[PDB]
């Protein structure tokens, strides 16, 4: 059982405390602005960071900064539960239910079924502005095990093109894919906010 | 701090 710990949404001085407790316990912390496959997220609130929307599309455990401390002060990794963003539901919140409990309902959604991501069996063909990075969003839909279409290869089999401006483009243009077009929002909106 | 600059809405940052 691995702690592969990442953290989002964390001013420098907040992540400098976090960190410093994690030489307390045997973990890996992997410091980037990208997705690295953690076991554990620490984030600071509800968001759609890039870490946060594909920590949910993975299952892992999102949880609050006391599960560092806490565990740090034990001396031992504790029970992830009451700590998982999703554990208590806030009745009057700016964040709906749903979102307020998506970590928690993939990772427990994604071990009920077996599959491995929120995204599986998905083949994505992206068509992102072309002035704009679609890096991000390609690692959330990977994390989630989303098979992203590159341009040489084969559109056989293609489930989903997810579109910048999607809902202006021509029915002759989306004549092009056998599959529908979906919005940048939709791939947050899956995760988040759609009742499955 | 540039060294702690991820977005915390990559769904926004794409649509403007
Ligand atoms: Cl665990
Ligand atoms: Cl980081
Ligand atoms: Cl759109
Ligand atoms: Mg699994």
């Amino acid at each position: 059982p691995k702690h592969i710990i990442q953290m989002t949404g964390f001013k420098m001085e907040e992540k400098e405390a976090l960190v410093k407790l994690l030489l307390k316990l045997d973990c890996t912390f992997i410091k980037s602005e990208k997705y690295k496959n953690c076991t554990h997220l620490i984030a600071e609130r509800l968001c759609k960071s890039e870490k946060f929307l594909a920590a949910c599309a993975a299952g892992k455990w999102i949880l609050t900064k006391d599960y560092i401390i806490h565990s740090a002060k034990s001396g031992r990794w504790l029970d992830e539960t009451t700590y998982e963003w999703g554990y208590k539901i806030e009745k009057d919140s700016r964040y709906s239910p749903q979102m307020q409990s998506a970590p928690k309902r993939w990772r427990e959604e994604l071990k009920r079924t077996g599959a491995p991501g929120a995204f599986h069996r998905w083949k994505v063909v992206l068509l992102v502005r072309t002035d704009k990075r679609s890096d991000s969003l390609i690692r959330v839909l990977e994390a989630g095990k989303a098979n992203v279409i590159l341009p040489k290869s084969s559109p056989s089999g293609i489930t989903h093109v997810i579109a910048s401006n999607a809902r202006i483009k021509a029915e002759k243009e989306k004549d092009n894919f056998k599959a529908p077009f979906y919005p940048i929002q939709y791939l947050g909106d899956f995760l988040l906010e759609k009742l499955e | 701090d540039s060294c702690n600059s991820s977005s915390s809405d990559i769904i926004r940052d794409l649509l403007e």
